[PDB]
RNA sequence: ACUAUGCUUAGCCAUAAACCUAAAUAAUUAAAUUUAACAAAACUAUUUGCCAGAGAACUACUAGCCAUAGCUUAAAACUCAAAGGAC
RNA sequence: AAAGGUUUGGUCCUGGCCUUAUAAUUAAUUAGAGGUAAAAUUACACAUGCAAACCUCCAUAGACCGGUGUAAAAUCCCUUAAACAUUUACUUAAAAUUUAAGGAGAGGGUAUCAAGCACAUUAAAAUAGCUUAAGACACCUUGCCUAGCCACACCCCCACGGGACUCAGCAGUGAUAAAUAUUAAGCAAUAAACGAAAGUUUGACUAAGUUAUACCUCUUAGGGUUGGUAAAUUUCGUGCCAGCCACCGCGGUCAUACGAU
């Protein structure tokens, strides 16, 4: 916050990785981090599908220009 | 509590206003199912008249009849209103003389 | 005894003694002063005495402020034409800094006095209705009108009741 | 003197009554943890059901976190 | 060339993130009054900006400028300016860097560097 | 008389009147302050946590936890005109 | 709050409850007339009558007034833009009235509702982000912003469709409820609709009817209370019985506390 020069030597010279404070803070728990991981699973699967979707019908509309 | 403590809890939280037995009515109208006595508790020594009854609201409690003498029976049909019994543990009801079925205490 | 240092402060009617209004151009005022130090007084008191009265009198200008990122303390204006008027409080009394930024950025008393008069212009006291908007409700409230027949009954050739019983007599 | 004296009889009242009941209290338990489980679930499904998907995404098995795994 | 219709015109704050691409999320804060204690506190709002070059950090205090037309949902203003930048302050009475509550180059030199 | 146990090596449990029954920090000793009393002289400021009659209740339900007669979190109905503290 | 009563063997502290003030509804007892204001159990079901016409045909109106508080944290305030089923001027500019998109700030309860699960950005279509203890999400409750506003109009949020098929217009009825206004008169005034107009229509409204619910002016007097708090008791009966109290309490033979007087 001060000086931000000699805080990027310090840390390469030092070999400090900085990572920046967490604007929020998370709870963990079996119950959470099984229902977090099937709604990125969930998620990833429905844009997956779209994607398909897309190459689809550009690839009919192709045809038939 | 500090200012910041203060801003951030703002007024007291309080709690809700719960209702009496006659569910916050002024009187209720019920049907006798009952006449008894009731005990008042040491040191009162007595033969409280008391009754269960049917209220309009489908619940059934138990009231104190006032006055020396009354005349009801099953199936009479009365007024009810708040009051509680200070020496009856559980009566919050008592009857109104001189209406419906009930009377005015006979003075004699 | 009310909380905090200088509880006064936290009072309707210290909080209305600011006078310094800002033109409608003003739209942030930020406020870079320092915590430690000697040369910042004036503008540690600045913020503890009058930025309180400077947002009550301007409610829709975001007040920022930034603590110990300088050496020296000062304010900067972010006007609505996209100027910034930046200004050097350093040395300054609190004081001293209300009278410069009332002279530079603050209405004139003239520009304050039109403004309350143009307010007031649909508000007659002639207007009659409720107490809220207006000073009298009901004619009857005048002298030497007819009063309320609640107040005060009216005569009974003045009344319909009569009026349709002579005509059923007729 | 009367305040400890009483936590202490109701403690003592508690721990007699959980002894006289511990094996109800045991077959109660096992029963609100798989219902415990079952809410779980059901609420899995209905995520990827109301995002479109017709059937879980692959590969994914709901993990049994309630049971006797540890 | 008609102005935006939003009251933020020109909104002062901090970039407490950066990681959309091309906009910055900037955190501002007014002065509010409490109505039983007659006291300010602060009111903090979320702005994101449109920073097309993206040249904005985290910690570092930019003035935002309201879009005429709102770019998308929540994207209704632009990067204008970046008063202080985070551990990079040049001190605008004197125009030295600054570290904190001092001079990184006294004001007294001219190096012209 | 003798066992679990107290010991060691690995884990687990997370409980005490875990109490100096005193949150931390910087002040001041005069403000004609025993500002109840008793403890430990009093008191100002700052920040956070917590409290809002008693019993019901270190309870019921809920969620988390290697804990499964467990711990943490923690009500209401209902009852009373008191409960409680220091002398 | 100018306070008061009530923990004890006693004192002090802490702390709750209750008393005294003010108002609305209902009920007991009681009551003359006059003027005024208000009228209100119920989004439950409704017999009957009426509540929208006007007018040289076209149109205009019946989108209002009136009613209810259904739904919804629903809103307030403010900005921008465009319209109107409009008006009046010009053949183009001032209004009233709305609509849509927004946001300085403000806006009910439960945190034992702590995570939401697509809620983001970029604009080659990639990046992995968005809200959240400064309270997201979920649930519960409630009309509020009061010269008035908002929502609803038999029910299915809607109303193509369907259904259990219409008074939440005025009056009135059934059922229900502690809760009880006329199945009334007039379009003369004001308001609205229509017409160029004389005019016509209106359960809006106006003038009445009804009711101690309130106020005012008067005239009869009734109601409660009388241990303390808290103004005020004589005789007799009763004898821990009958009864009484808002709190503390009273009644076992001299009861100012119950009943009569
Ligand atoms: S209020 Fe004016 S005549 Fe009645
Ligand atoms: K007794
Ligand atoms: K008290
Ligand atoms: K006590
Ligand atoms: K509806
Ligand atoms: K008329
Ligand atoms: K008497
Ligand atoms: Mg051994
Ligand atoms: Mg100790
Ligand atoms: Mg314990
Ligand atoms: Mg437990
Ligand atoms: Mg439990
Ligand atoms: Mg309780
Ligand atoms: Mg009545
Ligand atoms: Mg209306
Ligand atoms: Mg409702
Ligand atoms: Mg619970
Ligand atoms: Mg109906
Ligand atoms: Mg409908
Ligand atoms: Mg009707
Ligand atoms: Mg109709
Ligand atoms: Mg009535
Ligand atoms: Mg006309
Ligand atoms: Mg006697
Ligand atoms: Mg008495
Ligand atoms: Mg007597």
């Amino acid at each position: 916050q001060t000086n931000y020069d000699v805080f990027e030597k310090t840390c390469k010279e030092l070999g400090v990785e900085y990572t920046l404070p967490p604007l929020h803070f998370q709870k963990v728990h079996r119950r959470f981090l099984a229902k977090k991981a099937l709604c990125i699973r969930v998620y990833q699967e429905v844009q997956k599908l779209k994607k398909q979707k897309r190459a689809l019908k550009a690839a009919a509309a192709a045809a038939k220009k | 509590a500090t200012l910041n403590q203060m801003h951030r809890l703002g007024p007291r939280k309080e709690p809700p206003k719960r209702l009496g037995p006659t569910e916050g009515r002024p009187q209720l109208k019920g049907v006798v199912l009952r006449t008894f006595i009731r005990k008042p508790k040491k040191p009162n020594s007595a033969n409280r008249k008391c009754c269960r009854v049917r209220l309009s609201t489908g619940k059934e409690a138990v009231c104190f009849i006032p006055g020396e003498g009354h005349t009801l029976q099953e199936h009479h049909v009365v007024l009810v209103e708040g009051g509680r019994t200070q020496d009856l543990p559980g009566v919050k009801l008592k009857v109104v003389r001189g209406k419906y079925d009930c009377g005015h205490v006979q003075k004699k | 005894p009310m909380k905090g240092r200088f509880p006064i402060r936290r009072t309707l009617q210290y909080l209305g003694r600011g006078d310094v209004v800002f033109k409608e151009s003003v739209k942030i005022m930020t406020v870079n002063y320092n915590t430690y130090g000697e040369l910042g007084e004036g503008a540690r008191k600045f913020v503890f005495f009058n930025i309180p009265q400077i947002q009550y009198k301007n409610p829709w200008v975001q007040i920022m402020m930034f603590k110990n990122m300088t050496p020296s303390p000062f304010l900067r204006f972010y006007l609505d034409s996209g100027e910034q008027v930046l200004v050097d409080v350093e040395t300054k009394s609190n004081k001293e800094i209300m009278e410069h930024i009332k002279k530079i950025l603050g209405k004139k008393e003239e520009t304050l006095r039109e403004e309350e008069l143009e307010k007031q212009q649909r508000f007659h006291p002639g207007n009659f209705g409720p107490r809220k908007y207006c000073l009298r409700e009901c004619m009857c409230e005048v002298e030497g009108q007819v009063p309320c027949p609640g107040l005060v009954p009216l005569p009974k050739e003045m009344t319909g009741k009569y009026k349709a019983a002579l005509k059923a007599s007729t | 003197v009367l305040k400890i004296r009483r936590r202490k009889m109701n403690h003592h009242k508690y721990r007699k009554l959980v002894k006289r009941t511990r094996f109800l209290r045991r077959k109660v338990r096992e029963g609100r943890l798989k219902k415990k489980q079952i809410k779980f679930e059901k609420d899995l499904k209905r995520i990827w059901l109301k995002a479109g998907l017709k059937e879980a995404p692959e590969n994914w098995q709901t993990p049994k976190i309630y049971l006797k795994n540890k | 060339i008609v102005r935006s219709s939003v009251h933020a015109k020109w909104v002062v704050g901090k970039v407490i993130g950066t990681a959309m691409i091309k906009t910055a999320k900037v955190r501002a804060t007014r002065l509010v009054l409490d109505p039983y204690l007659l006291k300010y506190f602060n009111k903090r709002k979320t702005y994101f900006a449109h920073d097309a070059l993206q040249q904005c950090s985290v910690g570092d205090i930019v003035l935002l400028r309201a879009l005429p037309v709102p770019r998308s949902k929540h994207v209704k203003h632009e990067l204008a300016e970046i008063i202080f930048k985070v551990g990079r302050v040049i001190d605008p009475v004197t125009g030295k860097p600054c570290a904190g509550t001092a001079y990184l180059e006294s004001p007294l030199s001219e190096p012209r560097e």
